[PDB]
C-alpha cells in the first residue's frame, strides 16, 4: 500500500529552476531516506542522492551537488527536489524512490516526473481523425487512426472511446522535427464495430490546456 | 553481534556465575589460537576452547581475535568499565561512542542487532555525526555489542564489533 | 565511484531458452541488486541482496555472485521477461547502477498488415497534407518502407516511428507519415506506401488515388 505520487510533467527555460514533488503515503515517511534517479531519453538509470527526512540529512553524487537540493515537509509526507541552472542537459524523466534499508534496495517508486528544458514556446497541438481509404471493401476488420502533429512541449495524453477501446490499440511514440512533436495511434476493431458504432479519438494536451475529442468518420 | 557472519567469529560467553569474562571462537574445532592486539596470547590444542579474560572487575580490554584451521577472525573490541579502534568516554552517568572509520557518510548503529540512534523521540539516545550518546547509561540494558556502519552496507562488513559492558 | 560493467548490452531470446546477463564491478561489492524496466514506466525493484525475489517477480529468475561478478538468470524465457535489467551497489558509496542490459523476446516472423491514410478533410483546410501508413504487428523489428509519389519515390518529408515490442504478441508495429505542403498534394494523384520485410520477397502495396472513390 506504499505510495508515491510525484508531481506532473515540466517546461523550464535554460537558467531558470525548478521544484519537483512526489507524496509519499503507506509507511512512516520518518523512517525511510528518500532517493533521486535520473533518466535521460534512451539513457540509463543515474542517483542523483538521497534525503533522511528524520533531520534533513543529504547525500549527493558529486555530479548533481548544488545541481539538486533534496528537502521534505514531515507535515505534508512529501519530499521535493529542486534542480537550479537548468541546461538542456537537465531535461529528462526524474524518479523519486524508498530506500528500504532491510532490504538493501529501492523497493517503490514514483511513477516519474519529466523535466523538458526548452526556450521554445508552448504550441497546441492539431488532432486530425484517420479514416480508412474510400471504398467498400467487406475485410472482417478495420484499422483506423488519430494524428497529433505539431505540438510542445511532452506530453500529451491520447485514448479512444475514453479509454474503454484499448485492445488492438498502438500509440506511436512522439518525434520531433523542429520545436514540435507529432505521434499518431492505431485502431483495429471488427468490421461490424465500425461505423456501427462511434469511435473517437481523445487527445488532451495539458501544457496548452486543450482537449479535443475526434471522432472518426467514412471518408 | 549475534551472528558471526562476516568473520565476526569472537563472542562473549554471557552465562557466566561469577564475574569471569569467557570469549568464544565460533570456528571448526581443532587447535584454536588466540590473539590481543595483535600478538598470540594462548593456543588451545584440543580439550578447553573458551578463553578466559579474568574477573570483569579488572576491567579487560582490547582487540580480540582468534584462529582455527582458517584466517584470522576479524576483532571483537571488549572494553569493560566496572586499526584505529571505537573510543569510549564516560562522563557521570553518559556514555559515548566514537565510530572509527567516519568518511563523513551517515553513520547509523546498532545494539545487539537493533538499530539506535535514529529517532529522535528519545531523549537519552543521540548521534551527532560520528558520536553516539547514551545518557542515563543502564549497566544491564545496555551494554552489549555495538557497531557502527555506512547507510546501504552491511553491518556485519564491519571491521569489527564493540562489546561495551559499564557500571555507572 | 564503483563502475558496474553489464553485459551483454542487448541480447533476444527465443521462449524456453535460459538466459543469463552479467554485472562486473570494478571494486568488490558485499551485493548486488537488480531492477526491472519496461517501455514507459518506472523501474521495479526485482532482486535484492544479490539473490532475494521481490514479492510477485516469477520464481524463474535468479540472482546470484560475489564479490566483483554477479548474475541475473532467467530459466526458461518467457514474453513477459522482455524488458531492460539495470544492476545496483551501495556498498561503497557512491550508491551506483550498471548501464543495464537489454532483453528482447523472440518469436516466429510475422508479415506486418499495412494500411495507408490519405491527408484529413481538416489538415487540408489548414494548407497542410499528412499521408499516413501504418505497418503493424510484424516481425522482426527490420522492415523498411518507401513511398511514392506518381511513381516516383519520395524521400524527405518522412517521420518515422516505431513502437516497442508488444506485451501480447511481442510483435513491432511502425507508423510512417509523408508530410506535404497543401500545394504539393493537390498536383498529383497516385499516393504509395510500400513496405519490404523479410518475411517476403516482394514488397507490401498499399495506395491510393487522391479524390477517387
Amino acid at each position: 500500500q506504499v505510495q508515491l505520487q510525484q508531481s506532473g510533467a515540466e517546461l523550464a527555460r535554460p537558467g531558470a529552476s525548478v521544484k519537483m514533488s512526489c507524496k509519499a503515503s503507506g509507511y512512516t515517511f520518518t523512517r525511510y531516506t528518500m532517493h533521486w534517479v535520473k533518466q535521460r531519453p534512451g539513457q540509463g538509470l543515474e542517483w542523483i542522492g538521497y534525503i533522511n527526512p528524520s533531520r534533513g540529512y543529504t547525500n549527493y553524487n558529486q555530479k548533481f551537488k548544488d545541481k539538486a537540493t533534496l528537502t521534505t515537509d514531515k507535515s505534508s509526507s512529501t519530499a521535493y527536489m529542486q534542480l537550479s541552472s537548468l541546461t538542456s542537459e537537465d531535461s529528462a524523466v526524474y524518479y523519486c524512490a524508498r530506500y528500504y534499508d532491510d532490504h538493501y534496495c529501492l523497493d517503490y517508486w514514483g511513477q516519474g516526473t519529466t523535466l523538458t528544458v526548452s526556450s521554445a514556446k508552448t504550441t497546441a497541438p492539431s488532432v486530425y481523425p484517420l479514416a480508412p481509404v474510400c471504398g467498400g471493401t467487406t475485410g472482417s476488420s478495420v484499422t483506423l487512426g488519430c494524428l497529433v502533429k505539431g505540438y510542445f512541449p511532452e506530453p500529451v495524453t491520447l485514448t479512444w472511446n475514453s479509454g474503454s477501446l484499448s485492445s488492438g490499440v498502438h500509440t506511436f511514440p512522439a518525434v520531433l522535427q523542429s520545436d514540435l512533436y507529432t505521434l499518431s495511434s492505431s485502431v483495429t476493431v471488427t468490421s461490424s464495430t465500425w461505423p456501427s458504432q462511434s469511435i473517437t479519438c481523445n487527445v488532451a494536451h495539458p501544457a496548452s490546456s486543450t482537449k479535443v475529442d475526434k471522432k472518426i468518420e467514412p471518408r | 553481534m549475534q551472528s558471526i557472519k562476516g568473520n565476526h567469529l569472537v563472542k562473549v560467553y554471557d552465562y557466566q556465575e561469577d564475574g569471569s569474562v569467557l570469549l568464544t571462537c565460533d570456528a571448526e574445532a581443532k587447535n584454536i589460537t588466540w590473539f590481543k592486539d595483535g600478538k598470540m596470547i594462548g593456543f588451545l590444542t584440543e580439550d578447553k576452547k573458551k578463553w578466559n579474560l579474568g574477573s570483569n572487575a579488572k576491567d579487560p580490554r582490547g582487540m580480540y581475535q582468534c584462529k582455527g584451521s582458517q584466517n584470522k577472525s576479524k576483532p571483537l573490541q571488549v572494553y569493560y568499565r566496572m586499526q584505529t579502534p571505537y573510543k569510549v568516554s564516560i562522563s557521570g552517568t553518559t556514555v559515548i561512542l566514537t565510530c572509527p572509520q567516519y568518511p563523513g557518510s551517515e553513520i547509523l548503529w546498532q545494539h545487539n542487532d537493533k538499530n539506535i540512534g535514529g529517532d529522535e523521540d528519545d531523549k537519552n539516545i543521540g548521534s551527532d555525526e560520528d558520536h553516539l550518546s547514551l545518557k542515563e547509561f543502564s549497566e544491564l540494558e545496555q551494554s552489549g555489542y555495538y557497531v557502527c556502519y555506512p547507510r546501504g552496507s552491511k553491518p556485519e562488513d564491519a571491521n569489527f564489533y564493540l562489546y561495551l559492558r559499564a557500571r555507572v | 565511484q564503483i563502475v558496474l560493467t553489464q553485459s551483454p548490452a542487448i541480447m533476444s531470446a527465443s521462449p524456453g531458452e535460459k538466459v543469463t546477463m552479467t554485472c562486473s564491478a570494478s571494486s568488490s561489492v558485499s551485493y548486488m541488486n537488480w531492477y526491472q524496466q519496461k517501455s514507459g514506466t518506472s523501474p521495479k525493484r526485482w532482486i535484492y541482496d544479490t539473490s532475494k525475489l521481490a514479492s510477485g517477480v516469477p520464481a524463474h529468475f535468479r540472482g546470484s555472485g560475489s564479490g566483483t561478478s554477479y548474475s541475473l538468470t532467467i530459466s526458461g524465457m518467457e514474453a513477459e521477461d522482455a524488458a531492460t535489467y539495470y544492476c545496483q551497489q551501495w556498498s561503497s558509496n557512491p550508491f551506483t547502477f550498471g548501464s543495464g542490459t537489454k532483453l528482447e523476446i523472440n518469436r516466429a516472423d510475422t508479415a506486418p498488415t499495412v494500411s495507408i491514410f490519405p491527408p484529413s478533410s481538416e489538415q487540408l483546410t489548414s494548407g497542410g497534407a499528412s499521408v499516413v501508413c501504418f505497418l503493424n504487428n510484424f516481425y522482426p523489428k527490420d522492415i523498411n518502407v518507401k513511398w511514392k509519389i506518381d511513381g516516383s519515390e519520395r524521400q524527405n518529408g518522412v517521420l518515422n516511428s516505431w513502437t516497442d515490442q508488444d506485451s501480447k504478441d511481442s510483435t513491432y508495429s511502425m507508423s510512417s507519415t509523408l508530410t506535404l505542403t497543401k500545394d504539393e498534394y493537390e498536383r498529383h494523384n497516385s499516393y504509395t506506401c510500400e513496405a519490404t520485410h523479410k518475411t517476403s520477397t516482394s514488397p507490401i502495396v498499399k495506395s491510393f488515388n487522391r479524390n477517387e472513390c
